[PDB]
């Protein structure tokens, strides 16, 4: 069915009505999530199926159609945008400066936005409009509130 | 089933809302993609 870039919602007809259970970006034909949203099903679109292509559990990401296309990065200066798409709110832009998670592999970039976990797989955009990572997958601090990290996958040749 | 709804282009706003702050934490990433905080 659809398949025109863009910012989509991820449903559910299985628990009560209609729920949202997470958001992708589709561009070039694939589409991207966070893999704990679909945990690697089958997605619909209209009469059309999207069928998983790549995933990685630990990464938590997903593609479908295809391969991952994302491959912009934050530059660790700037500020970015979060286009949260909440369940039953309109796509919403917010500005922020990203903090720093430090591991032993190295740091990653990382949004201090709380939002309900059916927001998860939303977009953060450079002032391009390119996408740098997937909202959705962080860590819950002192205050009980959330710091996603700036979750981007490999482009692949 | 799952199924997907557009819900946007994906665009930058000039003048959107600016909130949220920028911690540095040191985290720990394990099999399951969980983050945890090292302390
Ligand atoms: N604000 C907020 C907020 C709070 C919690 C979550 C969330 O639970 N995410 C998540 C769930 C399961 C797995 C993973 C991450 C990676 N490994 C499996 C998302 C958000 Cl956006």
């Amino acid at each position: 069915g659809e398949t025109t870039d863009g910012v989509y919602r991820v449903m559910t007809r299985r628990l009560l009505g209609s729920t949202q259970v997470g958001v992708g970006v589709m561009q070039e034909g694939v589409f991207h999530t966070m893999w704990h949203v679909t945990k690697g099903a089958a997605l619909r679109s209209g009469e059309g199926r999207l069928d998983p292509y790549w995933g990685d559990v630990k990464q938590d990401l997903v593609s479908y159609c295809g391969p991952w296309k994302l491959d912009a990065a934050w530059d660790g200066l700037s500020e970015v945008q979060l286009l949260a798409v909440p369940p039953g709110e309109r796509a919403k832009n917010i500005q922020t400066l990203p903090g720093i998670f430090k591991t032993k592999d190295g740091d990653i970039g990382a949004v201090a936005l709380d939002y309900p976990a059916g927001t998860s797989g939303s977009p953060i955009l450079d002032k391009c409009g390119r996408v740098i990572g997937l909202y959705g997958n962080g860590v819950v601090i002192k205050n009980g509130s959330y710091v996603s990290a700036i979750t981007q996958g490999k482009r692949e040749v | 089933d799952m199924y997907i709804e557009r819900a946007g282009d994906i665009t930058w706003e000039k003048d959107a809302e600016v909130t949220g702050n920028s911690p540095r934490l040191d985290v720990a990433l394990d099999e399951s993609g969980d983050f945890s905080l090292v302390e």
